[PDB]
This record gives structure tokens, C-alpha cells and sequence, in this order.
């Protein structure tokens, strides 16, 4: 079902860009573990910076996992998740700490979590 | 109506013993010369531990099976068979053991499938 | 200026040594990989034949 | 070690080796440029050294 | 007086009295890149702040 | 044109590790990197849209003769699409010549047509 004529052009482009970013991040880990982060170019540093946040934002808190997470679950509409990932790709939330993206749901919950953390 | 705790100090050793018996009885072998029903052996054993309902008296039996891995390979045949049966596992690592952290539980690879419901309210909080 | 020249020479030498070490490691790892591959194929074929003639 | 683990190590080491080789060649060119830059400084240093030796002594 | 962030971090981790630094220099620096820092260093000698210069490279 | 295409692609694949160090313009091999990037962009294609052989020949000719060297790599796909439309509109003689003789048209005519399209293309 992941085709432009089924999900829409914007959804398709966002999904493909996310996959491209994650694939690029996968290749960087091998050289990072050896030569450190300082030797990367500015483009690769930005790729790592955004890929980490994307990977954390793909997490979610489930309703049936309260016994494991300690918090109630969330339901996220597809329009909301598309818009949130588009904003992350555009860099609207580069200043947010990457731990604020874990197990939240909607994009506004990331902002609320970071505000609670004191950012 | 009582409560029972059972510890099986090595399930891999009965796996070896059952393999020996099956080979001696001329039953054709499978992976790693193990018989076909090596999974059924352990599943049949471990499914008998349960928490009974109130109509059945409310008794319980709880089990602690043991599996010994080779070189910390948690993805081997018998370890994966046993992991697929139980309600969670506690994985101990030699590298953690020598680095000073004991009892050396690897938090990433350990999990409890009943977690939260099996805790006091304060501990859960 | 002398320090800059020294720094560039040092980087060149260090990266040359690192490349040589990586090549040697690749060679040894490839040898071990091929040994493991052969041992695997042997093990599956032996198990197949043992099961077949067990009937 | 399993076949997958060994293959992953091989690929990672190959990528690292390529990066280090590129860095070596870049540093070689930079060293050549630094040597010529140091060479370009000699006449001024010689002139000022001679002038100082003549005057201050 | 330290030129280079690796030495800067070394001395900061060992809590030593660093007074000057540049921390950012090109691969082929020109004289104008260190003119100000050299001027300050030589001025501090005549200023009476300290009466000795040793330099390591 | 295939031989030049293959040589450019192989040269790019051999130099792929130097892409990070070209950011400060260390040396003049960066032309090869730019050509390889444009080649990779050209070889991409969408689903269920095969291209006629004459159009493939013309786009590969344009790539290998340097007519894409000033187009940003982000615009190559749109350049190819608009070039195909421009061909259907005006290069029918070139397309027919290729279809009939299985050989390239006159170099001067190809260059004139490519430049005529290029002065109408708008860089995004």
C-alpha cells in the first residue's frame, strides 16, 4: 500500500525521506565507532542528529503496555504522524533533547516532555 | 491450595539425556542430532506451572528452569526453545561479572512478561 | 609553520599505519569466515545423510 | 563467532580502511603544500635575522 | 599560552593557568592569522607580566 | 555513449570515499565526483514508465557531453522529463533519424537542440 496513488504524494515523500535518512545513519555507525564523531562532515553530523531523533520518535506508548511502561497509551492519527515526521525532517525540533522523543505519541507531547525536563 | 516453588537446575542436561534415549531407541534425529519433539518435552513440562482460579482452590506453582549457554550465545537452539516457552528470562553475562557488577543481570536482554502486576504498589510506583 | 608541517606528516603516517592494520585484519577475518562456511556446509550435509539413512 | 557477525565485521573494517586511505592521501597533499609554504618564508626570516644581528650586536 | 584545542582541553582538565588561546586556525595559516596573538604575546613581555618566554613545538 | 557512461560511473565508484573531503575543494578531481553524482541521478527511473531507446540515447549523450555539468543534481530528474517533452515537441527529426538509421544524428544539430532546450529550462 506504500504507493503515491494510495497514501498520497506527501505521505510517500515523507516516508521515503525517513527511510533514506535511517539508511544513511546505518552506514555511519561503523566509521563512528572507530574514528569518533568529530571526524564527520557537517552534513553527516546533521544526518546523525536528525536520525537519532527520528528513531526515537518512531517509539510509542501502548494502551496494553501499562504494566510495562507505567503510563497510559496513546492513539496517533496518520495525518498527525506524517506532519510530525515532516517537521522533524525540516528541523523544527533540532534544539530538543533526544530523550524527550521516547515513547510519547503526538509531536506536542515531545515539547511537553522537554518542558517538564526543564529545557 | 498451597503455594509451591520448583527449581530445575539444568534443563539442557535432560535435553542431552532425552537425545541419548531417542538415539538408543533408533528414532531418527533432527537438528544437532536432537529428536523432533525436543520442544514438546520442555513445553509439556513447563505448562503445568500455573496460578489456579478461586474455583480451583487458588493454589499456585511457580518454576525456575535453568539453561546453560556456550560462550554467551543466547540465540542457540535449546536456549531459544526454552525462551519461547517461559514468561521471561534473567540473562547473566561473564563480561558484566568480571567488570564488577554482580549479580550481573543484563537489563537490555532480560525481561519479565508479568511485570508490574507482580509488584507491590510502592515498588511499582 | 614548522608545527603545521609536522602535524600533516604525522597524520599521513598514522593513517598509513591504520590502513595497513585494517587490511591485515580483513585478511584474517576472511580466512576465519571461509573456515566457518565450510564447517557449516559439512555439518548440515552430515546431519541430512544421518537422518536419511536412519530410516 | 557466527557467519553474520564475521561478515558485518569484514564490511565495517573495509569501510574504515577506505576512509583511512583517503585521509592519508589528503594529508600527503596538505604536507606538500605546507612544505612549500614554509619554503616561501625563508627570505624574510634571513633578511630580518641579518638586520637584527647587525644592529643589536 | 596555548595554540590548539587539544592542548587547551589538556590544560583545562589539569586545571592550569591558561591566559590566551586561538583554538581555530587554517590548514595553511598566513601571518595575519596569528598577528594579533603574537603581538599580545610579545607585548606581555614588555608589560612586565612575566619575564621569560619558552615555546614548545 | 555507453562506454563513456561506464567509465564515468566506475571512476565515481572508485572515488566515492573522497566525497567528504571535497567540501573544502582539496583538488581538481571533484569534476569526477560531480559527473558521477549526475550519472547516478540520470540512471533513476519510475515504475511502469519505460523510455524509448532514442530518448535514452539522447539523454545519455547530453550527460556524457557535459551539458548537465551546470545543472544542480537536485534538478536532473525534472531536466530529463522536460527534455523529453521538448524532444516530442521539436526534435522529431532527430528522433526519426535515430529510429531509421540506428545511429546518432549530426553532432552540431544535437548540440543546437540541447542548447535551445537548455536556455528555456529554469533551475529550481
Amino acid at each position: 500500500a506504500l504507493a503515491p496513488e494510495i497514501v498520497g504524494e506527501e505521505h510517500y515523500q515523507v516516508a521515503r525521506k525517513v527511510q533514506q535518512t535511517l539508511q544513511r545513519y546505518k552506514e555511519l555507525q561503523d566509521i563512528i565507532a572507530i574514528l569518533g564523531m568529530d571526524e564527520l562532515s557537517d552534513e553527516d553530523k546533521l544526518v546523525v542528529h536528525r536520525a537519532r531523533r527520528i528513531q526515537f520518535f518512531l517509539s510509542q506508548n501502548f494502551h496494553v503496555a501499562e504494566q510495562f511502561t507505567g503510563q497510559p497509551g496513546s492513539y496517533v492519527p496518520v495525518k498527525e504522524t506524517v506532519r510530525g515526521f515532516k517537521e522533524i525532517l525540516e528541523g523544527k525540533y533540532d534544539h530538543l533533547p533526544e530523550d524527550a522523543f521516547r515513547l510519547v505519541g503526538r509531536i506536542e507531547e515531545v515539547v511537553e516532555k522537554a518542558k517538564a525536563m526543564g529545557v | 491450595g498451597k503455594h509451591v516453588l520448583v527449581v530445575y537446575d539444568d534443563l539442557s542436561k535432560q535435553a542431552a539425556a532425552y537425545r541419548e534415549l531417542s538415539l538408543l531407541l533408533r528414532r531418527p534425529p533432527g537438528r544437532e542430532a536432537y529428536p523432533g519433539d525436543i520442544f514438546y518435552l520442555h513445553s509439556r513440562l513447563l505448562e503445568r506451572a500455573a496460578k489456579l482460579s478461586d474455583a480451583k482452590g487458588g493454589g499456585s506453582l511457580t518454576a525456575l528452569p535453568f539453561v546453560e549457554t556456550q560462550a554467551g550465545d543466547i540465540s542457540a537452539y535449546i536456549p531459544t526453545n526454552v525462551i519461547s516457552i517461559t514468561d521471561g528470562q534473567i540473562f547473566l553475562q561473564s563480561d558484566l561479572f568480571f567488570s564488577g557488577v554482580r549479580p550481573a543481570i543484563n537489563a537490555g536482554l532480560s525481561v519479565s512478561r508479568v511485570g508490574g502486576a507482580a509488584q507491590i504498589k510502592a515498588m511499582k510506583k | 609553520l614548522d608545527a603545521k608541517a609536522s602535524e600533516h606528516a604525522a597524520r599521513m603516517t598514522a593513517m598509513k599505519n591504520a590502513t595497513d592494520n585494517a587490511n591485515e585484519l580483513i585478511r584474517t577475518l576472511t580466512l576465519s569466515y571461509n573456515r566457518a562456511r565450510q564447517a557449516a556446509i559439512t555439518q548440515e550435509i552430515t546431519e541430512i545423510v544421518a537422518g536419511a539413512n536412519a530410516l | 563467532a557466527s557467519l553474520r557477525d564475521i561478515k558485518t565485521r569484514i564490511n565495517a573494517t573495509k569501510k574504515t580502511s577506505q576512509i583511512t586511505k583517503a585521509m592519508e592521501m589528503v594529508s600527503t597533499s596538505k604536507l606538500n603544500r605546507a612544505e612549500q609554504n614554509a619554503k616561501s618564508f625563508v627570505p624574510y626570516m634571513e633578511k630580518i635575522q641579518e638586520v637584527v644581528a647587525n644592529v643589536a650586536l | 599560552i596555548v595554540i590548539g584545542r587539544v592542548g587547551l582541553s589538556f590544560f583545562r582538565k589539569r586545571n592550569m593557568p591558561v591566559i590566551l588561546d586561538i583554538t581555530r586556525l587554517p590548514d595553511q595559516p598566513s601571518f595575519a592569522d596569528i598577528k594579533e596573538i603574537a603581538r599580545k604575546t610579545v607585548g606581555l613581555f614588555a608589560d612586565g607580566t612575566f619575564d621569560e618566554l619558552y615555546m614548545y613545538y | 555513449v555507453a562506454g563513456t557512461l561506464r567509465l564515468d560511473l566506475a571512476a565515481y565508484r572508485e572515488l566515492e570515499a573522497f566525497a567528504q573531503f571535497g567540501s573544502d575543494l582539496d583538488k581538481a578531481t571533484q569534476a569526477k565526483l560531480a559527473r558521477g553524482a549526475r550519472t547516478v541521478e540520470v540512471l533513476k527511473q519510475d515504475l511502469h514508465q519505460p523510455i524509448p531507446v532514442e530518448k535514452q540515447v539522447l539523454i545519455i549523450y547530453a550527460l556524457t557531453r557535459g551539458f548537465l555539468d551546470d545543472i544542480p543534481v537536485e534538478d536532473v530528474r525534472r531536466f530529463e522529463k522536460e527534455f523529453y517533452l521538448f524532444l516530442d515537441q521539436n526534435g522529431q527529426h532527430l528522433l526519426e533519424h535515430i529510429r531509421t538509421t540506428k545511429d546518432l544524428p549530426n553532432e552540431d544539430d544535437l548540440n543546437k537542440a540541447i542548447e535551445a532546450f537548455k536556455k528555456t529550462f529554469v533551475v529550481s
